[PDB]
């Protein structure tokens, strides 16, 4: 089995580049595609971005594409999600697992990882 | 094609339900004395449990086999003569005994088997003996106290002996000839 | 005594063996048995009985209420599938956990077809059309509706009924890779007035006739 | 041998030696698995590369389906069906003249496997050289010429079935495998059934000059085709 | 007349494939800790293995004798009451045990088999287990990784003993009702 | 119980019994076998099969390629056979190593005929005759042409046909002394202009109908 | 299995015993005989054979 | 078996005497005939010379007849080569196991020894 551990999150000023990380404990991490979900409190975990099965395709969300970053690491498992300049909408818990997919949750590699609340705080 | 998948195979298994422990010890040891007592039930262990739950009823013919294993347990260059186990079967409601001593132990009802060890292990079959026409692994309501097939009684037939000679009773149980009455979805995770 | 040879074998436990064995309780007054419903002969029986699938094992949506619910979301025409389900009836997590799957946990080999039902969770008043589709083994999950529709697809009209039905064929196991499951927006949702934009849908696996088992296993703890 | 006749399978065009002796597969003909069956359109002779046979030569060898992958209609259905099964009529013909001296060897080795001795380990040998297409691969004296390039001394190689082309006999080579393996179906894509090797019996021998070498030709036609699952038409 | 020269009689008999070795120790020895574990296969020997390698493909009821002698190998005057093995015959494609001790150790499924040492040797059949219509003993290509016909289990029924008694499991078999498709030249040399 | 007596014989392991056992998995799914063609009866089947006898195993020719190609060279007519072969087929190097003489490894004794076939390996305008003889035993070999052409003897024309075949008759093993295969130059080889003055020949032996065998042994390392 | 009972006598080879045998060598090719002269049923056909009577033993 | 071991061959001033033995390491040394077979670099190793069965016969090449001599030992195995005379084409390596016959090697007593080589060196 491939279980994926999250990492990568937390508190970063509105505007920086934080890369989120997933590490598959399994064999088939050539698996499928691959993704990044993000919940707001109370509010569903929307399909933010999305990297292929050998890790060539790039698919994002409405608001994040253009500065959000994904990509899979083939020989060392975990996918990097960097959020380029994270904003106040993207202080959202985030998930992964989403090998054969991208958009909705609905769907894609069902087997998910636990969460990493990242919150997007730039007001001092 | 379908075969091995029906009922008289989903079940043709001998599976462990019980591991009971006795011994013969010289010494005044009124723990794990002489005796050996288990309620007759599914319950206790996990694989056999699930897969009967898979049903609301049943009926099935309770065969039971015991492989029966010993040793010296005090390191000691110490003997001991072959040995031999008396297996009471108990059918549900009937006294259940305590020190190997009482008038129970003599029986003259139920069913008991002497066996000597070293050799093929222990075998015998209750037919369904159930107080109604099927075996309710669920029962909804009041009356918990399942079904009952009775207890299981193992003692050491030989007297006293100088070496302490422990034992063990696997017992298994292959309910030959089951039937079965509206399913459930089954236990999702564990006991 | 009739001259008899003990052969290997003899004095020795199988935990499988088939033998006659002396009965504790002669004469005992068994309890006749009586119809009850409920009689059972094999457990692919069991396997041909649908089941709701559930698909959305997301973070909150796995393990409550939710997890069976597909919502039909208010989003763009992204060919990335409605739904996607790999058809690793034991190897895959959402079929894993179905009826016909915990079946398919007590055997090394199943083989032969599979059938997906699907119910429209939404109102009489709205309609659409979606695409159900299988592209059996080899294929790769058809990433834009074109790759799916290709192949074996099925129109589905909301507006005309409720019930759709899609049968697998040929397939086989040994528990690396199967067949996929899809649902596609062929049109999209059509909603008549001021009526809830976002509604559901559920699946339902079942098994076909020529669904069958083989080598015994298990799993306890 | 003279009155030689041409057999077109719809498309192809044959022309063989005459008929001079043709081999069955332990006497077994190609009968339908009892699908998609293409029939005619992948059931028609495909030309592989034409090979030369030189003095020095130490043989050739093709593997079944694999050398067809790039067969038009035949690799079509071979990639795109999951499940797949099929025969084959192999037709080696070699031509040369009453000046040249050799004998050509035919064999047919259901799963035809290739050197290491590390039974522990198989294949090991890349997918990309277990497969060389129809190009073909060739012995060396690793396929162990002697040992039929897997540890096993030649002399024996005619426990497959088999014919000889001897130079001043036929001037072809006619093998027809029925297909062989424990399942009833398979993945053309990765498995493969026969094995067929071409190696010299007799050397390459051309009065005075002549021709330096010879060429030998390998054209064989799907006998009885079938496959399960259509999948995705990726074009 | 051909007769005893027959496939039926080519490979009608009792050779060794394994053996394995277990003990009872008191002592603490994960090494070889009480359990034995081997995968079936003709592999590891060099009679049987040759003999089948003359054909490609084939269709074999799988029957396998245990032989168990034993011994105390501390140089002292140590006893031991006699034993008893399970053999865990395991079908292909299920949970491999390590510690003697794991869930996989009951089974309910496997067929196992007690035996109870200086007796007649252990025995029990497997018919064609073949996730095919054939073994066979070449396979070209990708999928090395052969057939698997499951692997044997046995270790040391009864308990800890002050005298560690070590044990071998001599396991042969007899391929009866066997059938052979497209013969090869055999292996010339050795493995 | 039925009275019961056990003799000598009970609780042994006969390593070739005939016995019935007790059966590990009961009602077990046993795939049915095809008719995959190479269905084989018997070992004397594959022994009736052609087999290149490599002659030459020189101290370069043992091992490779020309093990196989006895070549025609130019030399006298020195009478001493173009190739020698001794009927001795586990016995003698050249006959062990065949299919026929593999099978003859694992047995003891193995009795009734044999036949030699010929290949000639040169021009369809080379020509010339040859002799191929077979000395039954007691006899040495015939070491001049006349004394092998005295008995049964075999002349074959090249110029006329490739194929040649001389069946042995009458023999018998304990696995000390057989019969003589010999291949003679009855006339020479024919040249037709400038043709290369060195080709060669195979030599194939199988079994015959009558050929059979007995006692089973062996032998691995 | 059916029940059974073990006698005295079980367990005790007999010299001159009549019992069935398993055989080591299942299938062999046993060589069949051929009428050579010869044969015999009995040791007394050989005693009604004349024997020259040695009765000098001085 | 009867296993061939190839002895008195090297370097020798062209027009010598060579003396080559052969010990047979089995009972039938009494076999065949018995022979001697030379290759040049590269070159056939075609048949020099020849005794019988007894060791009687006495068969050279074309070359070797007048000095070379085969003489096989029925109490002591090995066969003796005696090259008398040897000469620049006698630079060739020697193998011996030839019982049934003599010329080719196409033929003989297969079972043939490992070499020993042969160099007629006489110039100083």
């Amino acid at each position: 089995q491939v279980q994926l551990q999250e990492s990568g999150g937390g508190s970063v000023q509105t505007g920086g580049s934080l890369t989120l990380s997933c590490a598959a404990s399994g064999y088939a991490v050539s698996l499928y595609s691959m993704g990044w979900f993000r919940q707001a409190p109370g509010k569903e975990l929307e399909g933010v971005a999305g990297i292929s099965s050998s890790g060539v395709d790039t698919t994002y969300a409405d608001s994040v594409k253009g500065r959000f970053t994904i990509s899979r690491d083939n020989a060392k498992d975990t996918m990097y999600l960097q959020m380029n300049s994270p904003k106040p909408e993207d202080t959202a818990i985030y998930r992964c697992a989403a090998g054969f997919g991208l958009s909705l949750s609905r769907y894609t590699y069902a087997h998910w990882g636990q969460g990493t609340q990242v919150t997007v705080s730039s007001h001092h | 094609s379908r075969s091995e998948s029906s009922i008289e195979s989903f079940f043709a298994r001998g599976a462990c339900v019980t591991i009971m422990t006795v011994d013969n010890p010289a010494s005044t040891t009124n723990k794990d004395k002489l005796f050996a007592v288990w309620k007759i039930t599914y319950k206790d262990t996990v694989q056999l449990r699930r897969k009967l739950e898979f049903f609301t009823y049943s009926r099935f013919d309770m065969e039971l086999t015991f492989v029966v294993t010993a040793n010296f347990t005090e390191t000691n260059n110490g003997h001991a003569l072959n040995q031999v186990y008396q297996i009471m079967y108990v059918p549900p409601g009937a006294p259940v005994p305590e020190k190997w001593d009482d008038y129970t132990w003599q029986t003259s009802s139920n069913p008991s088997i002497f066996y000597t060890y070293g050799t093929a292990p222990a075998r015998i079959s209750v037919p369904y003996v159930g107080i109604s026409n099927a075996y309710s692994h669920f029962y909804d309501g009041f009356s918990a106290s399942l079904n009952d097939f009775g207890i299981l009684a193992v003692r050491v037939v030989n007297d006293h002996n100088p070496t302490k000679v422990t034992s063990k009773i696997r017992v298994y149980l292959k309910p030959k000839h089951i039937r079965v009455w509206c399913p459930r979805p089954p236990r999702a995770v564990a006991y | 005594g009739l001259p008899v040879m003990n052969t290997p074998g003899s004095n020795q436990y199988l935990t499988a063996d088939n033998f006659q064995s002396p009965c504790a309780l002669p004469e005992f007054d068994v309890t006749p048995p009586i119809d009850i419903p409920g009689e059972v002969k094999n457990m692919m029986e069991l396997a041909e009985i649908d089941t709701m699938i559930p698909f959305d094992l997301s973070a909150t949506k796995k393990n409550t209420m939710e997890m069976y619910r597909v919502r039909l979301s208010d989003k763009p025409h992204t060919d990335d599938p409605i739904l996607c389900l790999s058809l690793s009836p034991a190897s895959d997590p959402r079929l894993s956990h179905t009826m016909l799957g915990e079946i398919l946990n007590y055997y090394t080999h199943w083989a032969g077809s599979l059938k997906f039902t699907f119910l429209f969770c939404g109102s009489m008043m709205a309609t659409g059309k979606l695409l159900v589709s299988y592209a059996p083994p080899g294929a790769d999950p058809p990433k834009k509706r074109k790759e799916a529709m290709l192949g074996t697809h099925v129109i589905w009209d909301i507006g005309l009924q409720s019930s759709c039905t899609m049968v697998v064929p040929w397939i086989s196991n040994t528990t690396t890779e199967g067949g996929y499951i899809s649902v596609f927006y062929q049109t999209r949702i059509v909603v008549p007035l001021s009526t809830p934009r976002e509604m559901d849908i559920l699946g339902f696996v079942s098994a076909c006739n020529d669904f069958s088992v083989r080598l015994l296993r298990d799993t306890t703890h | 041998s003279d009155r030689v006749l041409q057999l077109t399978l719809g498309n192809s065009t044959i022309t063989t030696q005459e008929a001079a002796n043709s081999v069955v597969a332990y006497g077994r003909w190609p009968e339908y698995l009892r699908p998609t069956e293409p029939d005619v359109a992948a059931c028609r002779f495909y030309t592989l590369d034409t090979v030369s046979w030189t003095k020095e030569s130490r043989g050739w060898w093709w593997k079944l389906p694999d050398a067809l992958r790039d067969m038009g209609l035949f690799g079509q259905n071979m990639y795109y069906h999951y499940l797949g099964r099929s025969g084959y009529t192999v037709h080696v013909q070699c031509n040369a003249s009453k000046f040249h001296q050799g004998a050509l060897g035919v064999f047919a080795v259901p799963e035809m496997c290739l050197a290491g001795d590390s039974n522990t380990t198989t294949m090991h040998t890349s997918y990309q050289n277990a497969n060389p297409g129809e190009k073909g691969g060739t012995f060396t004296g690793c396929p162990v010429d002697y040992l039929l390039g897997n540890g096993t001394l030649l002399g024996n190689a005619f426990v497959f079935p088999h014919q000889i082309i001897n130079l001043r006999t036929n001037n072809c080579a006619t093998l027809v495998l029925p297909y062989v393996n424990s399942l009833s179906i398979d993945s053309m894509v990765k498995h493969n059934n026969w094995g067929i090797a071409i190696l010299p019996l007799a050397p390459l021998n051309f009065a005075s000059e002549s021709s330096p070498e010879i060429p030998i030709t390998l054209t064989i036609a799907p006998m009885c085709c079938e496959f399960n699952g259509l999948r995705n038409i990726t074009l």
